[PDB]
RNA sequence: AUAUUGGCGAGAGACCGAUAGCGAACAAGUACAGUGAUGGAAAGAUGAAAAGAACUUUGAAAAGAGAGUGAAAAAGUACGUGAAAUUGUUGAAAGGGAAGGGCAUUUGAUCAGACA
RNA sequence: CGUGGAGGUCAGUGACGAAGCCUAGACCGUAAGGUCGGGUCGAACGGCCUCUAGUGCAGAUCUUGGUGGUAGUAGCAAAUAUUCAAAUGAGAACUUUGAAGACUGAAGUGGGGAAAGGUUCCACGUCAACAGCAGUUGGACGUGGGUUAGUCGAUCCUAAGAGAUGGGGAAGCUCCGUUUCAAAGGCCUGAUUUUAUGCAGGCCACCAUCGAAAGGGAAUCCGGUUAAGAUUCCGGAACCUGGAUAUGGAUUCUUCACGGUAACGUAACUGAAUGUGGAGACGUCGGCGCGAGCCCUGGGAGGAGUUAUCUUUUCUUCUUAAC
RNA sequence: GCUUGUGACGGCCCGUGAAAAUCCACAGGAAGGAAUAGUUUUCAUGCCAGGUCGUACUGAUAACCGCAGCAGGUCUCCAAG
RNA sequence: AAACUUUCAACAACGGAUCUCUUGGUUCUCGCAUCGAUGAAGAACGCAGCGAAAUGCGAUACGUAAUGUGAAUUGCAGAAUUCCGUGAAUCAUCGAAUCUUUGAACGCACAUUGCGCCCCUUGGUAUUCCAGGGGGCAUGCCUGUUUGAGCGUCAUUU
């Protein structure tokens, strides 16, 4: 939540068997939100968590409420 | 170690999720008859064989 | 010094998991695993070692497919589909 | 609720596509509210008619494709019938009841009489 | 009893050559048609030790008939040749130190 | 027509009865050991029903004491019965380098039968 | 005489208490044993005639399980060492904080890694077991959170070696062979303007592949930031590789640059096949020379300590990454 | 001075102290190219992109091997007065 | 005289014998013939509103379609439109599908979630570079098809 407030990151659980450009590419058209860059890493619990980073025009905070979590 | 393969981090991954205590819910189920965890496993007094 | 003096260096692996049958007997430096012979295209096994057949035949496991061969069977392999009735 | 599936199969190619779009949103939402919520298994339901729809837009394909192979030599592998193996090996039963020329006559001029002890 | 110490040897397991170093194997020239028919000229390009050997080598290298290239062979060094020497190969060639004649 | 300690489906026994019977009646070829081949356990039973002890009190708590449920808590998730070795307590007795034993009787305790 | 099971029978016993267990209570038998009372208990069980056997324990360094005396006993004594107070808490020799006394003494009890472990890391909660005293503490327990890369590693390369393939052995599982007695394969563009890519040359004959997280190897640094990540995030500033490409400059009417006697210079300054050369790329010891970081030190500008006495003093800050 | 780095030298050897990927250069001159305008991206500047997996912590008189928080064993870098 | 030791008993311990149970085991007998390149047996990792396992299943994940039944499931939450009904269910049946990573396991490898080639398509100003989607490329052998090789060899040109 705070990389989301102070970083412009929005965080995903995001499919292992998904690359850093599908990532992007999905974020992109899911959420109407343009992309500067992904970065990833495995979770210990086994599972993909995307650090997406956007671009200086969205807000993800703003964004982060529109898909509707707080 | 340290500096793993994704097939061992992966069995790392899988084991951390089998340690937790039995789910206690499961002790109300009508014939229940599991009391506790009876495979639970523990860093220091049994070593995984990887 | 031969004991546990000697123990002291043991942190090398000589076997790793077998990817056929993922059970840490796949020798390294052979690149064969001494449970279930891998590469070999067959599987390891003997008579002198019952217990071990037993530990690992057909049942032991989920049947994915052969599970259902003798419903299959009983029906006289149907094609196609049920219709209906009533009630 | 959860979509019926005899009520997919009277809807068209991109009804169901789209139709699937939106059990696709509605799930993606309920997993933003199950992390909010102590408990949501409407979100079970979503995910039961998603299966629902690939079912049938899956069953259409197939049998769209099944009749234009039916009644030719040739069609894809998994149209073919499964029985086993073996049986699917075995001679036809044509190949196998083929009998010699030489043998037919002989099937035809001497057959297995009915008869009866008595009188 | 053991199976004696000669014995071992035959297989080879510690006992094959220690090969890492050695500069080639010391070869003639192909007993081609130059060779036999005249001579061909070489050069010494560098005389040179073989790992495990007493006596040294001497790279020498030739023109290639048939193809625009050099071809080098390893020649083990008679004493006396030099860097720079010119070395003949062949039935017509000529009676001095360093030059290969049948 | 013959074979069959495997496979599927069935009916059976002057068979075993939880240390028995297959190793496994149970999350058993599990847990655990071994570098590996392999080796490989223990472990069933509250009650008809959880009615699984509300409430009060002492306690930091675990628990104890009451109360309550129940046919029974001399059934309390240590749970059917609950032997023995071995232990606590109470009561009785004996004991100058073991104890226990045989025949016999005193003394104490305890008891049957028979009288009519 | 006694046990488990079987045929017959007593229309046998029993929830109004079967079986079992306990009892220096009673009775029958020479004895194996039988019978009863009382207590405990809870669902089955026995007499007689016969049938049957996995049918009777004190021993086998017997098997499994349980239990003693030993005994509150041996012991808990290596690694110099502890102390006062506060706070917390039901509880403090042992937790937290402050004070003091010491230790490791940079060949560390410091700061990091390789193998190996796999969450032990971090927060919060927390003491039933566990840490051979304790426990409010923990690498324990419960619940959570945490591991960000074009530039760091892997990935590529080849080493000892491993190992498919035409093959040759072997009844066969498989053994031998690795470029070997093999018809072993693919790049540059041209020919297309039926059109997407057939033929036209010319080559090149290298013959798998796996094998290094210390060998070889394209390229990133400083500052900042977290409870827990950082050459990985944030900030700033770079670099390499692939791909596209235009603008500028350079060059040409002596077409493919000039200058320097030369060693050679430079912002550029076309170049296919084929060939060659170099780099990658390399022992060890010795003294000598130089660099960097550390060490020692003067002045000055700050801050701290000592000051009964003495000391223009003791201690410390004064730095500069890749590119 | 100390640690480290490096240079030109010197001693030693019946020891003379890897390989390959990869990069560049040169010899060659096939060819393609200007004046009504051509050639040039090994000069400068400019555009786009860079996947996958590992990354926590311990490395030891308690996080590894010795049945264990065992006086044992277990490869290494930094190093003040 | 206590204490202590020992013996007996009662109440209480310790331990789990004994009795009685039995969705198991064993043995006999009867009927039956069905694994796999249409990817088997086996492995690994996953999947539930709230599961560590056992059981089930495969990114359509304790299930999807169909069929029969005819109202449950249940530890708690839940749906609630599903109860004179194309309809409950952790139901039965099962003819249709889905079926991750693998395995004889098949593009090459594999202590690597490592590395190619080909076709169709989409995005990036692209036959060539990058990226997303889909579909492909192991070996031996048989019949056939096509392209070929060899003075092995027959004819036919001028
Ligand atoms: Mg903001
Ligand atoms: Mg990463
Ligand atoms: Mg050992
Ligand atoms: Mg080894
Ligand atoms: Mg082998
Ligand atoms: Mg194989
Ligand atoms: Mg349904
Ligand atoms: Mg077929
Ligand atoms: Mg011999
Ligand atoms: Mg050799
Ligand atoms: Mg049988
Ligand atoms: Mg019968
Ligand atoms: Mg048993
Ligand atoms: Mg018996
Ligand atoms: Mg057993
Ligand atoms: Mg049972
Ligand atoms: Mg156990
Ligand atoms: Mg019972
Ligand atoms: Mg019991
Ligand atoms: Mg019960
Ligand atoms: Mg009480
Ligand atoms: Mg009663
Ligand atoms: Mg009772
Ligand atoms: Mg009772
Ligand atoms: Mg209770
Ligand atoms: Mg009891
Ligand atoms: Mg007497
Ligand atoms: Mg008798
Ligand atoms: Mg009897
Ligand atoms: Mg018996
Ligand atoms: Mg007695
Ligand atoms: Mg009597
Ligand atoms: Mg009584
Ligand atoms: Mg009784
Ligand atoms: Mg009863
Ligand atoms: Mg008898
Ligand atoms: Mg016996
Ligand atoms: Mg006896
Ligand atoms: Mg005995
Ligand atoms: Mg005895
Ligand atoms: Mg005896
Ligand atoms: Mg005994
Ligand atoms: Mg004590
Ligand atoms: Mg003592
Ligand atoms: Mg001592
Ligand atoms: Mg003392
Ligand atoms: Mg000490
Ligand atoms: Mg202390
Ligand atoms: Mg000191
Ligand atoms: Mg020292
Ligand atoms: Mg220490
Ligand atoms: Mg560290
Ligand atoms: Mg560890
Ligand atoms: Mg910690
Ligand atoms: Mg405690
Ligand atoms: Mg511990
Ligand atoms: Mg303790
Ligand atoms: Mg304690
Ligand atoms: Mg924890
Ligand atoms: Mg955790
Ligand atoms: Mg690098
Ligand atoms: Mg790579
Ligand atoms: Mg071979
Ligand atoms: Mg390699
Ligand atoms: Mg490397
Ligand atoms: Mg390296
Ligand atoms: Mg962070
Ligand atoms: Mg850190
Ligand atoms: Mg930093
Ligand atoms: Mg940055
Ligand atoms: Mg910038
Ligand atoms: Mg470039
Ligand atoms: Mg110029
Ligand atoms: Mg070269
Ligand atoms: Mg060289
Ligand atoms: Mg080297
Ligand atoms: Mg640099
Ligand atoms: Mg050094
Ligand atoms: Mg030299
Ligand atoms: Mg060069
Ligand atoms: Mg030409
Ligand atoms: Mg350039
Ligand atoms: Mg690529
Ligand atoms: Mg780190
Ligand atoms: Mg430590
Ligand atoms: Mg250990
Ligand atoms: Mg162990
Ligand atoms: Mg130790
Ligand atoms: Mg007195
Ligand atoms: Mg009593
Ligand atoms: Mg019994
Ligand atoms: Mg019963
Ligand atoms: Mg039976
Ligand atoms: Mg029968
Ligand atoms: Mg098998
Ligand atoms: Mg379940
Ligand atoms: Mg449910
Ligand atoms: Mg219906
Ligand atoms: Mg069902
Ligand atoms: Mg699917
Ligand atoms: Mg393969
Ligand atoms: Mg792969
Ligand atoms: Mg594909
Ligand atoms: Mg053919
Ligand atoms: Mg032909
Ligand atoms: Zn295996």
């Amino acid at each position: 939540m705070k990389k989301v407030e102070d970083g412009n990151i929005l965080v995903f659980q995001v499919s292992m068997k998904a690359n850093k450009y599908q990532i992007k590419k999905a974020v992109k058209e899911l959420y109407e939100v343009d992309v500067l860059k992904v970065n990833t890493l495995v979770r210990p619990n086994g599972t993909k968590k995307a650090y997406v980073r956007l671009t200086a025009d969205y807000d993800a905070l703003d964004i982060a409420n529109r898909i509707g979590y707080i | 170690a340290a500096q793993k393969s994704f097939r061992i981090k992966q069995k790392m991954a899988k084991a951390k999720k089998q340690n937790r205590p039995l789910p206690q819910w499961i002790r109300l189920r009508t014939n229940n008859t599991i009391r506790y965890n009876a495979k639970r496993r523990n860093w220091r007094r049994t070593k995984m064989n990887i | 010094g031969k004991g546990t003096p000697s123990f002291g260096k043991r942190h090398n692996k000589s076997h790793t998991l077998c990817n056929r049958c993922g059970r840490r007997s796949f020798h390294v430096q052979k690149k064969t695993c001494s449970s279930c012979g891998y590469p070999a295209a067959k599987t390891r096994s003997y008579n002198w070692g019952a217990k071990a057949k037993r530990r690992h035949t057909t049942g032991t496991g989920r049947m994915r497919y052969l599970k259902h061969v003798s419903r299959r069977f009983k029906n006289g392999f149907q094609t196609g589909s049920a219709s209906k009735a009533s009630a | 609720a959860g979509v019926k599936a005899y009520e997919l199969r009277t809807k068209s190619k991109e009804q169901l596509a789209s139709q699937l779009v939106d059990l696709k949103k509605e799930l993606a939402e309920l997993k933003v509210q199950k992390l909010s919520r102590p408990s949501l298994p409407k979100i079970k339901t979503v995910r039961k008619s998603i299966a629902c729809v690939l079912t049938v837009i899956n069953e259409q394909q197939r049998e769209a494709v099944r009749q234009l192979y039916k009644g030719k030599k040739y069609q894809p592998k998994d149209l073919r019938a499964k029985k086993t193996r073996a049986l699917r090996r075995a001679l036809t039963k044509f190949e196998a009841s083929q009998v010699t020329e030489k043998q037919r006559k002989k099937q035809i001029a001497f057959p297995q009489r009915k008869y009866a002890i008595k009188a | 009893g053991r199976v004696i110490r000669n014995q071992r040897k035959g297989a080879g397991s510690i006992f094959t050559s220690h090969t890492r170093l050695r500069q080639g194997a010391a070869k003639l020239r192909t007993l081609d048609y130059a060779e036999r028919h005249g001579y061909i000229r070489g050069i010494v390009k560098q005389i040179v030790h073989d790992s495990g050997r007493g006596a040294p080598l001497a790279k020498v290298v030739f023109r290639d008939p048939y193809k625009y290239r050099l071809r080098e062979e390893i020649f083990i060094a008679n004493e006396g040749v030099h860097t720079g020497q010119f070395i003949y190969a062949g039935k017509k060639a000529s009676l001095n130190v360093g030059n290969v004649l049948p």
